[PDB]
């Protein structure tokens, strides 16, 4: 049921993406020698497109220069019948190197009918049919609250060879909820930004199968999950121990210059410095002028957070945070 | 500090093009260049010294 961290590769599934990809092709060049009037196949029809790689899915937002006019050009069956056989019948000769049940899966998707045999099924390989399991049971026992369990599944699932980056970080809630015996949670998304953090372009050409962008990479102008997850869950942490030092230096060091969140929360370090420090605890003559910094090192981190892309602050509020902080200082 | 201080000094460096728009066959014709890049440098950056393997 679940999604699993397999690269796993059948023919079967790669003749079907390479048959379906060249229709998708053929229909779609006929539809630009229609409206004009009025080799992988697959490496061609990524061409057209724009991978999201901060999301799964390229929102666009509507107030903008994004608006268009509709087409009431509506579709009847006089245009939808011809626009269709003539790539049917450009199609025909590949159509018997594949397997008897690839050109019946094929014009079964000629015409819609989205099919129901999924790739975790049929494998039958005994090292991926013990992942599907093993993920499953992973998957359920973190949902049934049940944690002992889940971190043995988990511990069992990491040692078998083939397994991804898709279980690992996620579900390392394991060691976060844990706290009895625990390694603390955060070691381990250390461990997670110390090996994968790669600062590569996202090549975009290349069709990724079994690492997907949005939550398991970190390339640039992607930030990723895993590394602005130990940003903030190693903030809390630092709160609750009342080190804030420890990680303000720590966030100086990467010049993250595209992405606006880290920017909070570089900002957001010295404000709990700017909250402790701001008691003095006399019912005078350094700390009252190393406040000052952490107040002007606030004001500048969150003007930046506003000059990089789109990320929201309410720094209405943070204002009226902040002077709250200064009315303990004057 | 010095360095982002001294980028915003030597600003721009600009060309355009030797090809032609071909627009209205005006003195504005004659008065186009192309397009242009304004190559610039806003910020520079030192990293504390790491390792890549």
């Amino acid at each position: 049921m679940f999604e699993v961290p397999i690269t796993l590769t059948n023919r079967k599934f790669a003749q079907r993406r390479k048959l379906k990809y060249q229709y998708i092709n053929y229909i779609s060049r006929r539809f630009d020698r229609i409206s004009k009037k009025s080799s992988d196949e697959e490496r061609k029809f990524w061409k057209k497109y724009e991978k999201p790689e901060k999301s799964f899915e390229i929102w666009r937002t509507v107030s903008s220069q994004n608006k268009q006019p509709i087409n009431k050009q509506k579709m009847t069956y006089h245009n939808f019948k011809k626009i269709e056989k003539i790539p049917l019948r450009k199609m025909e000769i590949p159509l018997l190197h594949c397997t008897k049940e690839n050109k019946l899966y094929f014009q079964s998707i000629s015409r819609g009918l989205e099919p129901l045999k999924t790739s975790t099924s049929e494998v039958r390989n005994y090292r991926t049919r013990h992942i599907v399991t093993l993920t499953d049971l992973l998957h359920l026992n973190v949902s049934r609250h049940n944690w002992s369990l889940a971190y043995k599944i988990f511990a069992t699932l990491i040692r078998i060879p083939g397994v991804q980056i898709k279980s690992l970080w996620g579900i390392g809630v394991e060691i976060l909820d844990n706290l009895s015996n625990s390694s603390s949670g955060l070691d381990f998304l250390q461990w997670m930004c110390q090996i994968y953090s790669s600062k590569s372009r996202f090549v975009q050409n290349i069709n990724y199968r079994s690492i997907v962008p949005p939550f398991q990479t970190g390339s640039r102008t992607h930030t990723a999950k895993f590394a602005i997850t130990y940003l903030w869950s190693s903030l809390i942490n630092c709160q609750k121990s009342m080190l804030i030092d420890k990680i303000s230096e720590w966030v100086l060091t990467p010049p993250f210059m595209e992405d606006a969140e880290v920017w909070f929360i570089y900002a957001s370090c010295h404000l709990l410095k700017a909250d402790t420090l701001s008691r003095q605890f006399v019912n005078r003559d350094i700390k009252i002028n190393q406040v000052i910094k952490h107040i002007h090192y606030v004001r500048t981190f969150l003007k930046i957070c506003l000059d990089k892309g789109g990320f929201a602050v309410p720094s209405r509020l943070i204002e009226n945070q902040l002077k709250s902080f200064e009315s303990r200082l004057y | 500090g010095l360095l982002n201080l001294g980028v915003k000094d030597i600003g721009e460096k600009v060309i355009f093009d030797g090809k032609p728009l071909n627009s209205e066959d005006e003195i504005s014709n004659s008065g186009y260049l192309g397009n242009k890049l304004s190559v610039s440098v806003e910020q520079v950056s030192i990293a504390k010294p790491m390792s890549n393997d």
